[PDB]
């Protein structure tokens, strides 16, 4: 949800930049509108894109550490099953003795 | 064995996860779906987030293009499209003309749309691409209107600025390079005129050419449009360009200018000719490197198809009835030169490099493709081959890419008679499918949704006779040609197919734009290895009746006193070569999985479910 | 369709959904519209800039119609601007709401 | 992709700063352009680096 | 044949009142019957 919702603000930075290109001031002072607004919004959009793909990397890395955790649990489960079969067969040889 | 099995069985090596040439939205779905836990809600939200990006790329729309070559049918075109936003975002893609073998592109020809990172605020859609030194430059105008709207101290300032940006190797775009150009645009605005924009790259001179012109309805080569121009170097300084160079540089490319009703695509600039040659060519023998070369090549076209070359050949052997120079055409030895004869300053043996410097070579050649071969004969057997390929730039309107937008929303590129769809209107149908459900977008009925017909036009099915080696010839093919399109009323190669057994048909779209159909309307005759048709009503004649607002096939019967687009002609014969030629009356052509946007439809309907 | 006779069930009602786009309506002139099964959203904004003076009295009103629609991921489009101040000033020069 | 795409915005901060050095206002008020725009863009570029 | 609920409002034949009957050399046979005008009253009109 964070990685998806992070990307949904760059077009609205674009809307802020497009709104701030029309001149504010009127009258005997003719108009003041910031000219690097579109470049600032495109820059903060590429920053928020880089942040979103960082957090997507963290998402997938946490998914992979959970998968490897389950695989090591499978190792431990197979070890315990083999050891309980071994102890059962040792009970068999002790009954024979 | 892996390579040969991958040839014969590609099914064994395809995975649905990775693919050579998958788009960014495909990768973004793969990122968004790469988890241990995939619910139905997670995958439906991922697919809707995919459909949003698919909609954003599906609603693109081409403003302008640039063709990278002299000839249209040879190079590859760079198109620029925009999205449906108020902060309008621009995209560029690529399409190759070597891939289209006869008039129609494969989907291998089309490149993916690529978002440009730079934010661009174009004034009046004056944004043009240009390829300079195999690098994509991007030129556009911006204005700065600041109006007082008063009487006491009324202030009206307009600042017109030309911006240049180019792409880097890492997909990034350069910071835009500013050019104050408000003097020239205000000189064209003080005259009552709408302003066009030419942008192309000269290759002989190492510059790129930007002139701004008034938009007339036609450009007539005697009345040049009102024009003020400029050219800018590889170092991004500005070069002044005098009015004589400006007059010659406008007369060289009047046919590529945006008029008031028709949008063009600029080609690579060439005044008359461009020569493809290399100066120094070596051999590196075990005895001596001979290294013959051509120094100062200059050419002047005196008329229509003639050329006057001028160059200084030499050979530079470093360690008579011997060594010679010889320039050939296809078979014509045009200039033959000897070292003993007509050579000033024969070198001495105390020089280790022996430069010969034969003479100034003038020669008069006619034609448009001139594959010259300059040879440095050394024998007694060492030939140094120095090819010079001299290509003419055809100033015809058939060498101009035009792009059109219909009021239906469809948008096509037209080269001559051929029309190629650039746009898609799938997004205008997609919301009704998508708000119902995810099952409904991936239906076959969604894939069978009709599209407009790329211009005015009409369709015609042509049924063909069997091949039996007589009335056909030998090589078993047909060339359905076309006539009466431009002022050129001649046999143009419209369609080619291999002739088959008992029955074969083909439905062709035939264009119309109210300026075509010079005399009697478009004719459509058959070609063969044997005697071709179209001898005095043997071809299939159509026209557009403006009264009934439809297209009428003239020939069908042996009609007498029938209506033609000129007037009533007396005796009309039947078409010969076909069997059955009938207007198809609103054909569909649903969605074209081999088209311009084909990779996006394949990713939507096959790769994303996979 | 869910109301069988005059009265809705609670199955008929949808959840309130926040729209991401910031909207500054002039005089509650904000209307939804469904176009091609897609929720478009239309509203007016004004730009009053008044001098309140005698020497160079300046009174500028700019009435702008904005259009935004919803995407499939719940996001809203960047608003599409329409300069509509001529028509609204023709209705304001007549004494009318 | 994040580490590469993060660096590709500092030249565009530079473009924002170079665009915001020309004076906006005209007329009887002569012009207002922020003077520390280049320093702000170079600072945010070294932050994003 | 166009029906209302039970009223056959316009019935058309291919042999009768059809201009440009297609030939068998066409693979698609388009018939193009005529222009059909009809006067119906009501508010819900489920025509077939």
């Amino acid at each position: 949800s964070s990685s998806v919702l992070s990307t949904s603000g760059t077009a609205l930075h674009m809307a802020a930049a497009a709104a701030d290109l029309v001149p504010n001031i009127y009258g005997f002072a003719v108009g003041g509108s910031r000219f690097g607004a579109l470049f600032n919004a495109s820059a903060i959009g590429i920053e928020i894109s880089a942040s979103a793909t960082r957090i997507a990397a963290d998402k997938i890395s946490q998914s992979e550490i959970y998968r490897r955790r389950r695989q090591e649990w499978e190792i431990q489960r197979n070890n315990a099953e083999a050891e309980i079969k071994q102890i059962d067969a040792q009970l068999a040889t002790l009954a024979v003795r | 064995a892996g390579v040969s099995e991958l040839a014969y069985y590609p099914e064994n090596y395809i995975d649905p996860t990775i693919r050579i040439g998958q788009t960014g939205m495909m990768n973004n779905l793969l990122q968004q779906l790469s988890q241990s836990q995939l619910n139905i809600d997670t995958v439906e939200d991922s697919f809707k987030n995919y459909l949003t990006a698919f909609e954003d790329v599906a609603n693109l729309q081409v403003i302008s293009g640039y063709h990278d070559s002299i000839n249209v049918n040879e190079g590859l075109t760079y198109l620029i499209g925009y999205s449906q936003t108020e902060p309008r975002i621009y995209y560029w893609r690529n399409v190759d003309h070597q891939k289209c073998q006869h008039g129609q592109f494969a989907a291998n020809a089309w490149g993916e749309w690529k978002k440009i990172e730079i934010p661009i605020n174009v004034w009046q859609e004056n944004i043009r691409p240009v390829i300079y030194k195999s690098r994509l430059y991007l030129l556009w105008l911006e204005q700065k209107e600041l109006k007082n709207e008063s009487e006491d101290g009324k202030i009206d300032i307009t600042d017109y600025i030309l911006k240049l940006s180019h792409i880097r190797y890492d997909g990034s775009w350069s910071s835009p390079f500013n050019f104050n150009v408000t003097d020239k645009i205000e000189n064209l605005i003080n005259k009552k005129a709408s302003i066009g924009m030419y942008c192309s790259s000269d290759y002989e001179k190492d510059v790129i050419i930007v002139y701004f012109h008034e938009k007339k309805d036609n450009y007539s080569f005697n009345s040049l449009p009102a024009r003020e121009g400029m050219t800018i170097n590889p170092d991004m300084t500005l070069s002044i360009l005098t009015e004589n160079d400006l007059d010659a540089i406008v007369k060289s490319t009047l046919s590529e200018l945006d008029t008031r009703t028709e949008y063009k695509v600029n080609n690579q600039f060439a005044t008359d000719y461009l020569a493809e040659y290399k100066e120094s060519i070596t051999t590196k023998n075990k005895l001596a490197s001979f290294t013959g070369n051509i120094f100062d090549l200059s050419y002047i076209s005196p008329g229509n198809g003639h050329i006057n070359l001028t160059f200084n050949p030499s050979m530079e052997i470093n360690f008579d009835k011997n060594i010679s120079f010889l320039l050939k055409n296809g078979s014509d030895i045009l200039v033959e030169l000897n070292a003993e004869d007509h050579v000033a300053s024969k070198p001495s043996h105390e020089s280790d490099p022996m430069v010969y410097d034969f003479n100034q070579v003038k020669v008069d050649i006619e034609g448009y493709d001139i594959p010259l071969v300059s040879e440095f004969i050394i024998k007694q057997d060492i030939v140094i081959e120095s090819p010079i390929h001299i290509k003419l730039k055809s100033k015809d309107t058939s060498n101009v890419i035009s792009l059109h937008k219909m009021p239906s929303g469809t948008q096509y590129m037209q080269i001559g008679p051929y029309r190629t769809r650039l746009n898609t209107l799938f997004s205008r149908k997609l919301a009704e499918r998508a708000n119902i459900g995810i099952d409904n977008v991936l239906s076959m009925e969604t894939q069978n949704l009709p599209e407009p017909q790329l211009g005015e036009g009409f369709y015609a099915t042509f049924k063909l006779p069997p091949y039996n080696k007589e009335e056909h010839g030998d090589e078993r093919w047909f060339k359905i040609h076309i006539g009466n399109i431009d002022g050129n009323s001649a046999r143009q190669p419209y369609y080619e197919g291999m002739l088959s057994d008992i029955e074969t048909t083909v439905t062709l779209f035939v264009p119309y734009a109210k300026g075509y159909y010079i005399r009697e309307g478009v004719r459509l005759g058959v070609g063969y290895k044997k005697i071709i048709y179209d001898k005095s009503w043997e071809s299939a004649f159509f026209y557009f009746d403006e009264t009934k607002n439809q297209f009428i096939f003239i020939n069908d019967a042996d009609h007498d006193s029938g209506m033609t687009q000129q007037g009533i002609v007396k005796n009309i014969k039947k078409y010969k070569g076909f069997i059955h030629v009938v207007v198809m009356k609103n054909n569909t052509e649903p969605m074209d999985f081999n088209g311009a946007n084909a990779i996006y439809f394949w990713e939507l309907f096959y790769y994303t479910p996979m």
